C-alpha cells in the first residue's frame, strides 16, 4: 500500500531539488563589492516573518559579510539558512557570537518558537538579559513565550523529577526567574500572569510554586497572600451572583456585600493595586461603589488609596477577558509607540487583566452609552459642552477638549483598521467625558464581525456628520493625523509583527488556525507589500463615501444602505 | 524618539563632583544615549556617547573625568564625572538616538566657581 | 452560523482557504487570487462576487468558451471549475503555484 497526502508538485521534492543545489564545495571565502551589495541589503530589509526565495537565500548565505556588517541583516541571514546537520550548524553557531549585536526590537523576531535554536535562545536570552521597564509591557508576550517554553520538556521534567525523588512533596527561564527575584513588582506581575496560563496549562500550577521559589525573599510574598485574598473576594463576588434577585434588591444586597468588604479591607493590610504595581491600596468606600446593570453583573467599586484620593474599579467575573486584556495591552504598547513619535493621539490606555480564569479586574473610567449620549444629551456636542463648555468670541470654537476628541476618533479609526477588531457596535463604544472615545469588547478581531464583513474603519454615521460640517478643518486635520500615525506604526511595525507572530503562536481566544491568514491580513491591512501610503487616501476616500454613495452600481447602493442600516 | 526627565542642574566649586542622571519614558531599547555640553554664543559639540552595544565614547576634554555608564535596570542612563573646571561651566542637555530618530528630553544649567 | 454560502473575510463571497495574493492593471480592473481547501489540499481559484454582479451578469459566452476550451485536455492548462452561485460568482482552477518566468528563475 501507499499514502498520499499533503495531478501536482508537492513540498518535499522542492526541499530535494534546492538541498541538491546547496552543495558550496570549495572553501574559499571571498570578500568582494559592488553596487548590488544596496539591492541586496533591500532585500535583507524585507519583514522578519517572510519566507524567502531559492536563489535569495543563496545571496544571503554569500553576504555572510555585510550580514555580520548590517544588524538588520542578522534575524534574516538566520531565517535564510536552514540547520539540521552539524555542518551548518557549526558556521552559524560560531558566527553567531561573532556578528554584531542586534537590535533589541528586531531580536523578537527570531526570540518566536520559529526558530527553537538552543544557540539562538541563549544568545537572545543573553540580549534579552537586559531588562527595562518595557520588559514589563513585555510580560504579556512573555506569558506566550512561557506557554512557548516547552520544546521535549521530558528531559527537563526528569532532571527536576531526579532532585524530587528525595524529600516528598509538602535556559531563558533562569533570566526571567533571576528578573522575577529582582523586583517585587515584576514578580507579583510574572505571578499574576502565571494565574491565566495555570488554567490552560496545568504544568502553570507547578510553575507558581517554582516561580515562587525563584524568589529568595518572602517580603513579596506576604503581599501577595494578600492579593490572593483577592481570589476569595472574587468568590464572594460569585456568591453575590449567585442568588437571584430583583435589581434593586441586588443592589442593596451589594451594597451590604461592599460593606462586609470594607471590613477585610480595613483588616487586612495594605496590598499592590491591580491600576499599577507602585500605588497601594488601603481602603474602599462603601457608598460611592455602584453595580453594571449588565448580564455579566459587573461591580463598581470607588476604593480610597494610600495617596488619600478615590479610585473607582469595574470587575467582572464568570469570563475570560484575555482577549480584550490582551487589545488593551497592545493599545498601551501602540500608544507608546505614538508617544515614540512625539505626537499624542490622546487615547485612554484602558487597565485590564485577569484575575482568577474565569475572573478579571479592570480600571474604571467616567465611560456613557453612545445611544444613551443620543438619546439624553441630544448631540454629542452638548455633552462635551456639559463638562467643559466652549463658546469663542470668534468661530465658537472648542478647545484641547475637542482637539483630544477628534484625535482619539481618527486614532481608534486607525487602531480599528490596523487591528481589524470586530463585534464593534454602539453598545460596545463609549464616551469619556475628558475628551477620550472609549471602545470595549475587543473579543471579536483579527477579521472577525458578528454580522458580515464591512470595512476597515469604524467611524459612524453621526462622527461622520460632526467632522463633516468641520471637514473643511477637521477632516484635514484627522487625516493628516491618520497619515502621520500610519507612517509612524509602519515603520516600527515589524517588532509588533514578531510579537504578534509569538503571541499568537502561544494560543488566542476567537482565533485558532486563523493565526497564518490573522498575520497575513495584518500585513495586509498594514500593506507592507507596497511602498505606496495611498491606500490611506483610498480609506478617506471610502469615508468620504460614507456618507454618500458614489452608486455606481445598484447593488452598491443596495451595499451602502446595508452599511448604513447595519451602522 | 522618546521623552525623557534629566536633571543636571547646580552650581559646585572647582574640582568637585556632580553625577547626572536620565530616566526615559517611551519604547525602550534605544540605538544609543549620551550627554553633551554647551554654552551660550557657542556651539554644541560631542561629550559622550553610549551606543547599545555597551560600548561608549568619551570627548578629549573630558576624557578619564566624565564617565557614562547605562543602567539597564530603569533604563536609565547615568554619567557621572570628576574634576570640573572654569570653562566647564556650562548648560548640559541628554540626547538619545532611537532607530534613527533623535530625541532631546531636556536640559539643565551647570555652575562651577 | 447565521447564514450559509457565506464567508469570513470581506472579499471573500464563498466557504474557502485563507487570503492571498492579488494584481491589478491601467489595462484592466484588478483581481484577487482565492484558495478553496478540502482540509489541507487546494486549488487555485479566482475572486469574483455574483452578490454585485445581479446588475449585469452576461457570463453566458464566456461559460460557453470556458465550458470548449477547458473541456478539451491538452498540453495547455484546462480550467477546473467555471462557475456562477447565488452568492460567489468566483472561478477556480488547479493548483500550481507556479509561473512560467517565476519557474524559468527558480529552475536554473
Amino acid at each position: 500500500r501507499e499514502i498520499m497526502n499533503t495531478n501536482d508538485p508537492i513540498e518535499e521534492k522542492y526541499r530535494r531539488l534546492e538541498r541538491a543545489s546547496k552543495n558550496a564545495n570549495l572553501d574559499k571565502q571571498v570578500k568582494p563589492d559592488i553596487k548590488k551589495r544596496d539591492y541586496l541589503n533591500k532585500i535583507i530589509n524585507y519583514p522578519p516573518g517572510t519566507k524567502l526565495t531559492a536563489h535569495e537565500k543563496g545571496s544571503i548565505w554569500k553576504y555572510r559579510y555585510y550580514l555580520m556588517n548590517n544588524k538588520k541583516a542578522l534575524t534574516k541571514l538566520l531565517q535564510s539558512t536552514n540547520l539540521r546537520e552539524e555542518s551548518e550548524r557549526v558556521e552559524v553557531l560560531e558566527l553567531m557570537d561573532s556578528w554584531a549585536e542586534i537590535d533589541i526590537d528586531d531580536a523578537l523576531e527570531l526570540l518566536g518558537s520559529t526558530f527553537k535554536n538552543l544557540s539562538v535562545r541563549s544568545y537572545a536570552v543573553n540580549r534579552l538579559k537586559k531588562a527595562s521597564d518595557k520588559e514589563l509591557e513585555l510580560y504579556l508576550l512573555q506569558l506566550v513565550e512561557a506557554v512557548c517554553f516547552e520544546n521535549l520538556s521530558t528531559f527537563s521534567d526528569k532532571s527536576n523529577s531526579e532532585f524530587t525523588i528525595v524529600d516528598a512533596v509538602s535556559p531563558l527561564a533562569e533570566f526571567l526567574i533571576r528578573r522575577a527575584l529582582v523586583n517585587p513588582r515584576l514578580g507579583s506581575f510574572f505571578y499574576w500572569y502565571l494565574k491565566s496560563e495555570s488554567e490552560d496549562k496545568p504544568y502553570l500550577d507547578q510553575i507558581l510554586s517554582s516561580f515562587w521559589s525563584r524568589l529568595d525573599k518572602k517580603s513579596r510574598n506576604i503581599l501577595n497572600d494578600q492579593v490572593r485574598l483577592i481570589n476569595v473576594l472574587r468568590e464572594c463576588c460569585e456568591t453575590i451572583k449567585r442568588l437571584k434577585d430583583t435589581t434593586a434588591k441586588k443592589m442593596e444586597l451589594l451594597v451590604h456585600l461592599l460593606e462586609t468588604k470594607v471590613r477585610p479591607l480595613v483588616k487586612v493590610r495594605p496590598i499592590a493595586l491591580p491600576l499599577d504595581p507602585d500605588v497601594l491600596i488601603c481602603d474602599v468606600c462603601p457608598e460611592t461603589s455602584k453595580v453594571f446593570k449588565s448580564s455579566l453583573s459587573p461591580l463598581k467599586i470607588t476604593f480610597k488609596t494610600t495617596l488619600n484620593q478615590p479610585y473607582h474599579l469595574m470587575f467582572k467575573v464568570g469570563d475570560d477577558l484575555r482577549q480584550d486584556q490582551l487589545v488593551v495591552q497592545i493599545i498601551s504598547l501602540m500608544n507608546e509607540l505614538l508617544k515614540n513619535e512625539n505626537v499624542d493621539l490622546k487615547l485612554t490606555p484602558y487597565k485590564i487583566l485577569a484575575t482568577g480564569p474565569q475572573e478579571g479586574a479592570i480600571e474604571f473610567i467616567p465611560n456613557d452609552t453612545l445611544a444613551s449620549i443620543l438619546s439624553k444629551y441630544h448631540g454629542i456636542l452638548g455633552y462635551l459642552k456639559l463638562h467643559y463648555p466652549d463658546e469663542n468670541a470668534t468661530l465658537g470654537v472648542q478647545g484641547w477638549v475637542l482637539d483630544n476628541f477628534v484625535k482619539s476618533c481618527a486614532g481608534y479609526c486607525v487602531i480599528t483598521y490596523i487591528l481589524g477588531v470586530g463585534d464593534r457596535h454602539l453598545d460596545n463604544l463609549l464616551v469619556t467625558p475628558d475628551g477620550h472615545f472609549f471602545h470595549a469588547d475587543f473579543g471579536y478581531i483579527l477579521g472577525q464581525d458578528p454580522k458580515p464583513f464591512p470595512p476597515l474603519m469604524k467611524l459612524p454615521p453621526q462622527i461622520i456628520e460632526a467632522f463633516g460640517g468641520a471637514e473643511s478643518s477637521n477632516y484635514d486635520k484627522f487625516r493628516s493625523y491618520c497619515f502621520v500615525a500610519y507612517s509612524i506604526l509602519r515603520r516600527n511595525a515589524g517588532l509588533i509583527l514578531n510579537l504578534f507572530e509569538l503571541m499568537k503562536t502561544s494560543n488566542i481566544p476567537d482565533i485558532r488556525i486563523d493565526p497564518n491568514g490573522a498575520i497575513l491580513r495584518v500585513r495586509e491591512r498594514f500593506n507592507l507589500n507596497m511602498s505606496e501610503e495611498d491606500a490611506t487616501v483610498h480609506f478617506q476616500n471610502l469615508i468620504n463615501d460614507s456618507v454618500n454613495a458614489l452608486l455606481p452600481i445598484v447593488i452598491d447602493h443596495l451595499h451602502n444602505l446595508a452599511q448604513y442600516w447595519r451602522t | 524618539q522618546v521623552q525623557l526627565q534629566e536633571s543636571g542642574g547646580g552650581l559646585v566649586q572647582p574640582g568637585g563632583s556632580l553625577r547626572l542622571s536620565c530616566a526615559p519614558s517611551g519604547p525602550f531599547s534605544p540605538n544609543s544615549m549620551g550627554w553633551y555640553r554647551q554654552a551660550p554664543g557657542k556651539q554644541r559639540e560631542l561629550v559622550a556617547v553610549m551606543t547599545i552595544d555597551g560600548r561608549t565614547n568619551y570627548q578629549d576634554s573630558v576624557k578619564g573625568r566624565f564617565t557614562i555608564s547605562r543602567d539597564y535596570v530603569k533604563n536609565t542612563a547615568y554619567l557621572q564625572m570628576n574634576n570640573l573646571k572654569p570653562d566647564d561651566t556650562a548648560v548640559y542637555i541628554c540626547n538619545a538616538e532611537t532607530r534613527g530618530f533623535m530625541h532631546w528630553g531636556q536640559g539643565t544649567q551647570v555652575t562651577v566657581s | 452560523q447565521a447564514s450559509p454560502s457565506i464567508a469570513i473575510f470581506s472579499y471573500i463571497d464563498v466557504l474557502e482557504e485563507v487570503h492571498y495574493v492579488s494584481q491589478l492593471n491601467s489595462s484592466r480592473f484588478l483581481k484577487t487570487c482565492k484558495a478553496l481547501d478540502p482540509n489541507g489540499e487546494i486549488v487555485i481559484k479566482v475572486f469574483i462576487k455574483p452578490k454585485d454582479q445581479y446588475s449585469l451578469r452576461p457570463f453566458l459566452q464566456r461559460i460557453r468558451a470556458q465550458s470548449f476550451k477547458l473541456g478539451q485536455l491538452p498540453h495547455v492548462l484546462n480550467y477546473s471549475k467555471l462557475i456562477e452561485t447565488n452568492r460567489a460568482g468566483y472561478m477556480i482552477r488547479q493548483h500550481l503555484k507556479n509561473n512560467l518566468y517565476d519557474r524559468l528563475s527558480l529552475r536554473p
